[PDB]
């Protein structure tokens, strides 16, 4: 019952964060040296 | 503030309005070239759309897009996105937002909504953004976690 604004905004917040995770992860992942 | 966001801002959304086959004018190592900063952009755009379109599909109808509301539906948007924090992924999603935002204007016959758009996302980077960006490494630390 979200408002079309409100639903697109937590929708590209969700893939955005978990976009974020990726790019952290692969970092933490591949920084041996 | 510096015309770095304009620049990004200007060339995400060339970009994109290039892989659907438009033309837009575009008018109205600690340290690295804007260059290697826009590849990065472009490139991560491309991996969050590739992942992700489904969530950009019809925009403009979605948020009933008009010349007169457009301003109001893309800043609530992007308020939205922000409120509780900015990372990285957030700022992808913000561009690929406005560049989904400006391809489905044109697909529409809203081509005027294109430099107004971008304007509108310069001065949100500019005003909202940079503060988090410059203490957060600035997009050289973007390509270096990125690129």
């Amino acid at each position: 019952d979200l408002r079309p604004e409100i639903r697109i905004a937590q929708e590209l917040r969700r893939i955005g964060d978990e976009f974020n995770e990726t790019y952290t992860r692969r970092v933490f992942a591949n920084d041996y040296r | 503030m510096s015309q770095s966001n304009r620049e990004l801002v200007v060339d995400f959304l060339s970009y994109k309005l290039s892989q659907k086959g438009y033309s837009w004018s575009q008018f109205s190592r600690e340290v690295i070239p804007m260059a290697a900063v826009k590849q990065a952009l472009r490139e991560a755009g491309d991996e969050f759309e590739l992942r992700y379109r489904r969530a950009f599909s019809d925009l403009t109808s979605q948020l009933h897009i008009t010349p007169g509301t457009a301003y109001q539906s893309f800043e609530q948007v992007v308020n939205e996105l922000f409120r509780d924090g900015v990372n990285w992924g957030r700022i992808v999603a913000f561009f690929s937002f406005g560049g989904a935002l400006c391809v489905e204007s044109v697909d529409k016959e809203m081509q005027v909504l294109v430099s107004r758009i971008a304007s509108w996302m310069a001065t949100y980077l500019n005003d909202h953004l940079e503060p988090w960006i410059q203490e957060n490494g600035g997009w050289d630390t973007f390509v270096d976690l990125y690129g």
